[PDB]
């Protein structure tokens, strides 16, 4: 008896959306959309149709429509997505010394990254990959082993967040973190 | 509105839809998606065809599982002759009742030639490794048989002479142009009808795709993860069209080129190639709606005043003429609430994704009940700053509502003594 319009939105935080309550009813007692979300509505000529301007929705938010059919009070809900590049990305705090041998250990600190169903980390030499996982916790935590050899003296090492929109139809976005370079000796 | 008189720019911004369509396929593997169905094998047929010029491709250059028939394209297509029937009745998609369609589907989109794209062998497509041009042959097939029926049952359902007048001729070269321009969104999957033969025919282009990407790899490919996308292979789908979209318009013109119009809507029968493939799929529709809509209600008017002639040029207030006025005045209400019901939700969807545009800001992407939301408010967010008009509370752009969309380009010309889609003898 009650459609919503669109279904399902993946948008920034921060940014607006419009959604759109209509019922079958020409004449519903009442029709409005429930959610905590700042809304604004648009004056239109339509009876059976109100639609809400929802600002600054930060965080992923399930309105439902009610619309008052003779029939009885229906209801429709949609889902909302909200995404957004990790705020802090970063290698654990290690000395550019290393002598050669040693086992060493790295650290990638992720700092929030949404959704997490769709980010994945990789830890990098250079352009060459090491382990490759997805996002975990906040903030996110993945570590890997690399024995020194001297070969790579000087070499870069960083980690690299990446979150992927593709099937949903946006972008990926990715963010590199600072490099550290390891000077070998010995 | 429908002050000063506001500028024509459907082609302007497919156009620009164009240049951004060129300009990504370049980037990634436009030359080695360009294709001609002469280098293509049909029916596992190795011996030489002559597909250089397109015009002489006939139904067994396909690899229809089939082709036991005579007829390749059409077969099962319109077995009713309804497709160009005047004032025929539109349909709404299939699918769960959820979101609920608002897209209408034409008549000539319904009864489309295209029956040898939905029982298609992948096999023979893919298993030699010229699945590009084996594709193309059979796109060509369906798009030179499906001009070649357009113009033909037109001339039926309708019942033109020999000296077609320069309105119908407009109306059939809008109608195989608008049969070009479905057919890109149905490789693209653009595609909004959602039929049991569509899903089994995009099954197969599927399949064939997943091919194409591993053909062109032969090593580093530009549509890395495309399988992963909704719709499937869409960077690599639209690339394909964009290479090839110049040979199925020629393909067509092999039919187009009896009708003895050249100016207006058939200018593009000797010359060039439309744009109206890059023009969203719901716009389309909504104008070959207005179209159909202005073609019934000639014919409702002009039948009533036949019986209500009497009425107001003398007719007394119970005799047979009042009742003869009273079930036409009835019958030509009955029809028009009867569409404009379906222009209801055309309307009112329309205004949905124009304001949708002012205040969704810049990564907002929709899915739903239909694919479409993404590809449609951008369109319009890109026309409401070649316009000017992306502050919320400006009616200056006349595009503002569905109705003004149709004044500025729709092309409804014939609607008798009513021109209005916009407003803000009966009883003897
Ligand atoms: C993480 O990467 C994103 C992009 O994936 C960054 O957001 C972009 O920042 C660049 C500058 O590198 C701007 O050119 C873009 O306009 C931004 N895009 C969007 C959509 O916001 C983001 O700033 C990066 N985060 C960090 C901490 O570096
Ligand atoms: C993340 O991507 C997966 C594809 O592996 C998809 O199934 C899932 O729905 C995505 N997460 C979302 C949309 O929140
Ligand atoms: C990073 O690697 C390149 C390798 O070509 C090297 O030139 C550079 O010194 C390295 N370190 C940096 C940029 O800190």
């Amino acid at each position: 008896q009650t459609s919503v319009s669109p279904s399902k939105v993946i948008l920034p935080r921060g940014g607006s959306v419009l959604v759109t309550c209509s019922t079958s009813c020409d004449q519903p007692k009442l029709l409005g959309i429930e959610t905590p979300l700042p809304k604004k509505e648009l004056l239109l000529p339509g009876n059976n149709r109100k639609v809400y301007e929802l600002s600054n929705v930060q965080e992923d938010s399930q309105p439902m429509c009610y619309s008052n059919c003779p029939d009885g009070q229906s209801t429709a809900k949609t889902f909302l997505t909200v995404y957004w590049t990790p705020e802090r990305v970063e290698l654990a705090p290690l000395p550019s010394w290393q002598p050669v041998g040693k086992n060493l250990t790295l650290r990638c600190q992720v700092e929030g990254g949404a959704p997490r169903a769709n980010l994945t980390v990789v830890l990098l030499r250079g352009e060459k990959e090491l382990k490759r996982e997805p996002a975990v916790g906040e903030p996110a935590e993945v570590t890997t082993t690399v024995l020194v050899r001297r070969d790579h003296h000087g070499a870069n090492f960083s980690c690299r967040t990446e979150l992927d929109l593709r099937p949903q139809g946006l972008e990926l976005f990715e963010n590199t973190s600072a490099p550290y370079q390891l000077q070998t000796f010995g | 509105p429908c002050d000063t008189i506001y500028p024509a720019i459907a082609n302007q911004m497919a156009h620009q839809m164009h240049e951004d369509a060129q300009t990504e396929a370049s980037k990634r593997g436009l030359a080695k998606l360009r294709a001609d169905a002469k280098q293509g094998i049909y029916k596992k047929n190795r011996k030489p065809q002559e597909l250089s010029n397109i015009c002489n491709i006939t139904l067994q250059h396909s690899n229809d599982s089939r082709n036991g028939n005579n007829g390749g394209a059409c077969t099962g297509k319109d077995g009713n002759n309804e497709r160009f029937k005047i004032g025929t009745e539109w349909k709404i998609g299939e699918k769960v009742e959820t979101t609920d369609t608002d897209a209408y589907i034409p008549p000539r989109r319904q009864h489309m030639c295209t029956s040898n794209l939905e029982n298609l062998n992948v096999s023979w497509v893919t298993e030699d490794g010229k699945a590009i041009h084996s594709l193309l042959g059979d796109v060509q097939l369906a798009a030179k048989m499906d001009a070649d029926e357009i113009i033909k049952r037109y001339k039926k359902h309708n019942t033109l002479t020999d000296p077609i007048q320069q309105k119908d001729q407009e109306s059939i070269c809008r109608a195989v142009r608008y049969s070009f321009a479905d057919l890109g969104d149905i490789i693209r999957g653009r595609d909004l009808w959602e039929h049991g033969d569509q899903t089994k025919l995009q099954g197969h282009l599927q399949i064939i795709f997943g091919k194409i990407k591993e053909e062109i790899k032969k090593g580093n490919d530009k549509y890395k993860g495309d399988e992963k996308n909704n719709p499937p292979y869409k960077q690599l789908r639209e690339d394909w069209w964009e290479a090839n979209r110049h040979q199925v318009w020629r393909a067509m013109q092999c039919e187009l080129k009896n009708l003895k119009k050249s100016n207006g809507d058939c200018h593009y029968n000797s010359r060039g190639t439309p744009l109206d493939d890059y023009i969203p799929q719901r716009l389309r529709w909504m104008v070959e709606w207005a179209e159909w809509f202005c073609k019934m209600q000639s014919q409702e008017y002009d039948k009533l005043m036949k019986q209500c002639s009497q009425c107001m040029s003398d007719c007394r207030k119970g005799d047979v003429n009042c009742t003869s006025c009273e079930q036409a005045c009835e019958e030509y209400k009955k029809k028009i609430k009867k569409w404009e019901k379906q222009w209801n939700k055309i309307k009112d969807k329309y205004e949905e994704l124009y304001l949708q545009a002012k205040i969704a800001f810049a990564g907002t992407s929709f899915g739903g009940g239909d694919r479409d939301y993404q590809q449609m408010v951008h369109f319009f967010k890109e026309l409401q700053k070649v316009t000017g008009d992306t502050t919320l509370g400006d009616t200056t752009s006349p595009y503002s509502t569905a109705a003004g969309y149709i004044h500025q380009e729709g092309h409804v010309d014939e609607c008798t003594e009513q021109t209005q889609f916009c407003k803000n003898a009966c009883k003897c």
